[PDB]
């Protein structure tokens, strides 16, 4: 009615307008992914190929966007500030493959982070990083994966696994065993509205990118197939 | 000479202990048993304010009861005016992970952090006209978790480095530290007088620091989890805390240990948000389960649910006047309560 | 306040057996996961064990597994692990640890360096 | 029994307003419902809400009593505005089946693509172009192109203000009205079909290392051909084989070209959780 | 000779901790309640107001 209340009413107006013109500006075809792992990773170096404490990567595959946050300065107690990552679409978890001493360790993170009650709905893109050196390291035989999963022994390759055409079958075992003991937690208590996508990543791998954008893809496909009642 | 002192450690503790079980005469419960309960307190919307359109992490009223500003995943710090639902601004944040935000009790003041472990002071009576970063608040090493405006030169701020700091915005420097938390601080409260607050982390203890002398008056325990949240008593001898073990604990600063608990046996999810009525009569807990529960500050039986939000509540806060009651949630959505 | 003294354990000769201890106060021991962590001289913290609330659910390190047996007393509140076959590379001192939060079945920084719910912990000697 | 047959077409009638109204309703008021997708469904409900209301009276009146009760002139409204209807709610149809094909083919740019302003263009282009097809065929063109004396005649013979439609207007507007958006509607659905059987498979597999798709989708075609093909085969049929077709049978197919609209709000806004909670929230 | 630190720090903390002076429960939730009581009438949130008195009506 009188001119301050409707010059107030017409700035609201222009500060909604506004807002609304940011909002989509930024959030079409574009994602934020959650870069997990540990100090032995190759975290920074996964998608780095065209990559205040979080490292913010952005990078463009197929005129999307994703957004990869990687948290670096806070504690190693990280249940509290982890929540806040409840609304990215994918959790870019990496695994040095080659330790076996902290792999243990490793899945115990992915175990917490699957059944976090926040993080279950996140669909966890895992890269077990280092797979040139779990190779060598096989092949050297001096350390011995079974002395740190004993269960290793009776494990045999599944049969649709997949290995190079060079690849020996002692790596090819090993390798399916690790990504195996990360599946089974993924499907032990995996409710179905999320999914663990795993990749033989390599530090010199040129392709994390194109697959976190298939896996992406893939995640928000099973979504809208979900909403639509397809799936 | 190590085993001495945790020996000497060990029996100051007990003391410590005995000394709270001679003063622990009677009960609030049983004392407060022969006052009336005040019934079925139910609340309606009386405002929905949208225009955040991500989660909403924090809020904080103004102290002349109509400001109100919010912090969201959005990365927008917007100012409303609660009773024309009028947004006064929109400032834009550098960083979205905003986890809380402060209202000057001046009004001219807001600040805001998260995680990027700054606190950032934006001036809000510019004569430009245009909200701009007034100080850039550096020197925590954790995630900011709480903020509170002390004046328009001083602010104290709490942080995922298991400290809180006390910092003088002119120069931007810290003019105190507080340590002693062995978690992550997550919630910081001012008495009224403004010359003590406590904080809460999360290592499942409340500790009251003195302002001026940077020293840690009290440590309170009896909680099972991390704290969440703490909100000093009207009175300012008193305060209230949530945790993730799904229970609210009420703290007295005198009597140097809890007075009563609220929880039920139903009630799983933990308290994100708490906060007092005028009176102190009320107290207001916010959960994870989408729901607030007004609990009986006296009593602790549940005198009303704020059902309404779509999601997780986040924050929660009472006017200075105690006319409303605002709760943020990470439906995007934060509502007025009356 | 949070307290969980752990009890028992110390010289033993390789090959012997040790039965750990934990007592739990201030909390309610049913509502919470219990872990066993262990950090060797000059390593960082290691989880050896696991189990659930009601204890159906027991997690090992694939090093322990088969020596060592996590028991849970939830009326006693006290945490066990019967150490068997122990073995030189066990040396450590022992924490039973608490997780963050009840009615979780994630349990995120039980190997902190300053986890707020572990005990001082016990020194497990074998010679 | 006429009087009772009555009965059952204004319970259609009845049910096609209070479903559609609901979802227009819905859609409006919530403030988080006005996605572009559910701004289709919301220009489909008000499509059959409008088609309802208007047609269904006049056309059951038509139906049940063989005769116009009602001016030359409206005969000529009332059939332009029910082809213009019926067109539109099979264009809405077939926009939302592309919508949804955006949304499952195309989830990354589904946001970029899907936009309000295409979706704004679809709403545009499924009012329009039916009108104009429509209005100028019925006035401006003729229908009974040829000047069949027949179109009087069979006018007459049938039931009041009688949809005639020359061979080459029926063919055209058959081509225009259900096989063009038809057969759109079905190649898309199939290719959703087939991904959401791909990736249940897919998940079934690594798991053990239900088919929801198949309910969903069969109930949408299978609403959709059952309350329109045989309507429009037949409508398309009448031209040639010299209208043998008993009058009864063109209203009984009319009926279920309507019972389309009357199912539509039930498909596409009610099957779905969030509609129904949402609606359960007001 | 962090742990010593830390320890002798934990001991100066509790011991001035434990020096102070603390009163009884009972006066302490007789306090609380008798504070409740005086500002009782002051509270909206538990005194409903009439729907002219409120702003956000
Ligand atoms: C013969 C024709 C022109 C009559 C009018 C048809 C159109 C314009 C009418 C019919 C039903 C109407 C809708 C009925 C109810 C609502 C919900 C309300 O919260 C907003 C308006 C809205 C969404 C109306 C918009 C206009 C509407 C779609």
């Amino acid at each position: 009615v009188s001119a301050e209340d409707k010059a107030a009413a017409e700035r609201s107006k222009m500060i909604d307008k506004n807002l609304r013109e940011d909002g989509e500006k930024a959030a079409a075809a574009t994602h934020r992914l959650l870069l997990l792992g540990a100090d032995n990773s190759g975290k920074s170096t996964i998608v780095k190929q065209m990559r205040s404490g979080i490292f913010e990567t952005k990078f463009q595959v197929d005129k999307v966007n994703f957004h990869m946050f990687d948290v670096g300065a806070q504690r190693d107690e990280r249940r509290k500030w982890i929540q806040c990552f409840n609304d990215v679409t994918a959790i870019i978890f990496v695994v040095d493959s080659s330790d076996y001493n902290r792999l243990q360790e490793a899945l115990n993170d992915f175990k917490s982070i699957w059944n976090n009650r926040w993080l279950r709905t996140i669909s966890v893109i895992l890269f077990l990083n280092k797979q040139d050196l779990l190779a060598e390291k096989v092949l050297a035989g001096k350390s011995k994966i079974e002395d740190y999963f004993p269960e290793f022994a009776r494990y045999t390759t599944p049969e649709d696994a997949t290995p190079e055409p060079g690849e020996d079958p002692r790596v090819t075992r090993a390798k399916y065993f690790i990504r195996d003991e990360f599946l089974r937690i993924s499907t032990a208590s995996g409710d179905g509205r999320h999914y663990c996508y795993p990749h033989f990543t390599c530090s010199v791998d040129t392709e994390n990118a194109r697959r976190i954008f298939n896996d992406c893809r893939d995640i928000i496909q099973r979504m809208h197939l979900r909403q639509y009642e397809l799936l | 000479e190590l085993d001495q002192l945790r020996q000497e450690a060990e029996q100051l503790k007990n003391q410590i202990r005995d000394a709270r079980k001679a003063c622990a005469d009677a009960t609030l419960s049983q004392i407060t048993n022969n006052i009336d309960p005040v019934g079925r307190i139910q609340m309606r919307t009386r405002r929905t304010l949208r225009g955040h359109l991500a989660k909403i992490y924090a809020m904080h009223w103004g102290t002349d009861s109509r400001l109100l500003v919010s912090a969201s995943q959005d990365g927008k710090l917007i100012i409303w005016d609660s009773y024309t639902t009028n947004k006064v601004h929109a400032i834009p944040l550098r960083s979205s992970w905003v986890m809380t935000c402060a209202y000057a009790p001046s009004g001219n003041y807001v600040a805001c952090g998260g995680l990027d472990n700054i606190c950032s002071i934006y001036n809000l009576k510019t004569r430009e006209g245009n909200v701009r970063v007034s100080r850039e608040l550096a020197g925590h090493t954790g995630y900011l978790s709480c903020c509170r405006f002390l004046d328009d030169n001083q602010i104290v701020t709490s942080s995922g480095d298991t400290t809180c700091a006390l910092w003088d915005i002119e120069t931007g420097q810290q003019t105190t530290t507080f340590t002693g938390h062995t978690g992550d601080v997550m919630s910081l409260s001012l008495a009224p007088d403004t010359r003590l607050f406590v904080s809460g982390a999360c290592d499942a203890s409340a500790k009251l620091w003195d302002v001026r002398e940077g020293m840690c008056r009290q440590t309170f325990t009896g909680h099972e989890s991390d704290i969440n949240a703490i909100c000093f008593f009207p009175n300012g001898n008193a305060f209230a805390t949530g945790s993730d073990d799904a229970t609210c604990r009420l703290f007295d600063l005198r009597a140097d240990q809890e007075l009563m608990t609220y929880s039920h046996d139903n009630i799983i999810c933990g308290i994100t948000s708490v906060s007092f009525s005028k009176s102190g009569r009320l107290l207001l807990a916010g959960y994870d389960d989408f729901n607030c529960n007004v609990w009986d500050a006296l009593k602790a039986d549940r005198a009303g649910v704020l059902a309404g939000h779509d999601n997780r509540v986040s924050c929660l806060g009472v006017t200075d006047d105690g006319m409303a009651v605002a709760t943020g949630s990470w439906d995007s959505f934060l509502k007025i309560w009356n | 306040q949070v307290q969980l003294q752990e009890s028992g354990g110390g010289l033993v000769q390789p090959g012997g057996s040790l039965r750990l201890s934990c007592a739990a106060s201030g909390f309610t021991f049913s509502n919470y996961k219990m872990n066993w962590v262990r950090q060797a001289p000059g390593k960082g913290l290691e989880w050896v064990s696991d189990i659930s609330q009601s204890g159906a659910s027991i997690s090992y390190t694939g090093s322990v597994k088969g020596r060592f047996t996590i028991s849970r007393d939830n009326a006693k509140n006290t945490l066990y692990l019967q150490m068997n076959s122990l073995k030189p590379e066990d040396t450590a001192v022992y924490y039973c640890a608490r997780c963050p939060a009840p009615f979780t079945r994630d349990c995120f920084d039980v190997t902190s360096t300053t986890y707020a719910y572990r005990g001082q912990g016990t020194q497990v000697t074998v010679s | 029994v006429r009087a009772s047959l009555y009965s059952l077409m204004v319970l259609i009638i009845l049910t096609t307003l209070v479903g559609n109204l609901i979802v227009i309703v819905s859609i409006s008021h919530f403030k988080q419902l006005h996605t572009p997708t559910n701004w289709l469904i919301h220009s489909m409900a008000t499509v059959d809400f409008l088609l309802g209301c208007l047609v269904m009276p006049y056309s059951m009146v038509r139906s049940a009593e063989h005769c116009w009760y009602f001016g030359e002139v409206f005969c000529k409204i009332h059939t332009s505005t029910d082809i213009m209807l019926s067109s539109a709610s099979i264009f809405h149809l077939s926009f939302i089946s592309i919508d949804r094909y955006y949304a499952v083919c195309d989830p990354l740019r589904y946001k970029a693509k899907m936009n309000i302003l295409v979706i704004c263009v679809m709403i545009f282009i499924s009012w329009s172009v039916p009108a104009v097809f429509a209005f100028g065929m019925i006035f401006l063109e003729l229908n009974f192109k040829g000047a069949e004396e027949i179109y009087y005649k069979h006018v007459h013979c049938r039931g009041g203000c009688s949809v005639f439609f020359s061979k080459i207007s029926g063919v055209l507007t058959f081509m225009t009205s259900f096989y063009i958006p038809g057969s759109i509607m079905l190649c898309v659905y199939y290719r959703i079909y087939l991904i959401a059987k791909e990736q249940a498979r897919l998940i079934s597999d690594a798991n053990q290392k239900e088919r929801k798709a198949v309910k969903t989708l069969g109930i949408v075609m299978g609403v959709f051909l059952i309350c329109w093909c045989p309507f429009f085969i037949c409508t398309v049929m009448d031209p040639f084989l010299h209208y043998i077709i008993p009058p009864t049978l063109n209203d009984v197919l009319i009926w279920f070209g309507y019972l389309n609209s009357t199912f539509n709000p039930m498909v596409y806004a009610f099957f779905y959780p969030w509609f129904r909670k949402a609606l359960k929230m007001m | 000779t962090a742990s010593i630190a830390q320890a002798r720090k934990l001991v100066e903390q509790l011991k001035m901790e434990a020096n102070i002076d603390r009163i009884k429960v009972s006066k302490a939730a007789a306090d609380l309640m008798a504070y409740c009581e005086a500002h009782a009438k002051e509270d909206p949130l538990l005194t409903p107001v009439p729907a002219s008195e409120n702003p956000f009506r």
